[PDB]
């Protein structure tokens, strides 16, 4: 009665130290299945907060969404203005994930590079249409972010309960804030003045 | 008994493969070997293995749609314009069996809206003031173009990103403004 004793205690703690998985302080971790997910509180799939849960081993997969603030950095690019004073600006964006289940899943394996680009283009081509109908002059002297916030309300908030899907919304993302770094007037532009 | 052993050894496994569940941004289609059967919502659901098959269709997660070319103005003028269409999906029983390709087909009729659109405007227009106008029209002109297709994809908003000139002019057609400069 030894062999049999001693084979199955040493089986469980193994096993249950693999069924355990903690849930950092930054992080959100979705539980899944092999093809599906698990579905709880009616209908509703569910995040888990930073504690401890359960998993049957080999059965259910953990990925974790980090739901920190995330910064991402546009590089120095050029944007036609209504006079056609080129603008060269650097800006950062800060946004924050809202619905981890929708992200992971548009955002296929949950990686901040595909939301940061999908944001890139994004932000970029929305940025163009404020600096198009504004002058060189209120594009250097805003120093209360009336074309960065309102690019902001635009992507958080399109134009027609319903989330549009031209919104940040309508994916796992919330722009926080939006400022440029630098405005300066490029050389080219410069010279004439 | 033997024969009792190998009937319980194929309904498990029946049984088992025969329960799938589907994601939240995603909507099984189950069929029947011919004809369609129903949409099954998010839950644990059961289809009978090798009779019916489930399609998952994104009915949540946006599709990016990049459109761009070099457009033709109503004055002989040229402008490069590049837009991008976000859209979503709806009951795949139109999306699935109306058109080929309605991501790609969409990427068609948004280049021939845009063409459309700009083409009125002149490109001075399109890069200031059009810009509010053309938004509006490019988007009810596209939502137009696929009425007939009956695809189960629905336009909420098309908003016009950007028609910057060409490069080529980015930096010329200022001989006025250098007239000026040399007037000054």
């Amino acid at each position: 009665m030894r062999k049999s004793v001693i084979a199955i205690i040493i089986i469980v703690l193994v096993v249950l130290y693999m069924s355990v998985f903690v849930v950092k302080e930054g992080e959100r971790g979705i539980t899944l299945r092999f093809g599906k997910v698990l579905r709880d509180d009616d209908n509703k799939p569910l995040v888990y907060e930073p504690g401890l849960h359960f998993k049957i081993p080999f059965i259910e997969t953990v990925k974790m969404l980090d739901a920190r603030i995330q910064t991402m950095d546009n590089q120095a690019d050029r944007f036609v203005t209504k006079e056609k004073k080129d603008l060269i600006v650097d800006s950062y964006i800060k946004w924050r994930i809202s619905d981890f289940s929708r992200y992971y899943l548009a955002t296929g394996g949950g990686d901040i590079s595909q939301a940061e680009v999908l944001l890139k283009r994004k932000f970029s081509d929305r940025l163009r249409s404020e600096i198009g109908r504004l002058d060189v002059k209120d594009i250097v002297t805003d120093s209360r972010g009336r074309l960065t916030l309102e690019v902001r309300d635009a992507l958080n908030s399109g134009s027609a309960p319903v989330i549009n899907p031209n919104s940040m919304a309508a994916l796992g993302i919330e722009v926080v804030d939006v400022r440029i770094k630098q405005i300066n007037l490029p050389t080219e532009v410069s010279e004439a003045i | 008994r033997v024969v009792t052993i190998a009937a319980a050894a194929i309904v498990i496994i029946w049984a088992a493969s025969g329960f799938y569940t589907i994601k939240e941004a995603e909507r099984g289609v189950v069929t029947r070997f011919g004809k369609f059967s129903h949409l099954v919502e998010p839950g644990l659901n059961w289809k009978p293995t090798f009779i019916d098959e489930v399609k998952p269709v994104n009915v949540e997660a946006v599709r990016e749609l990049a459109a761009s070319g070099v457009m033709l103005t109503s004055d002989e003028n040229v402008v490069r314009v590049e837009m991008n269409v976000q859209y979503r999906v709806t009951n795949p029983e139109k999306y699935l069996y109306s058109v080929t390709s309605p991501d790609d087909s969409l990427r068609q009729a948004t280049d021939s809206a845009l063409r459309g659109v700009i083409g009125k405007y002149t490109m001075d227009r399109i890069l200031t003031e059009g810009r509010t106008v053309i938004r509006s029209d490019t988007q009810r002109e596209l939502e137009e173009t696929i009425r007939p297709y009956d695809m189960g994809i629905t336009l909420l908003d098309v908003n016009f990103q950007a028609a910057r000139p060409p490069e080529e002019v980015k930096a010329a057609f200022d001989d006025a403004i250098a007239a000026r400069e040399n007037e000054q």
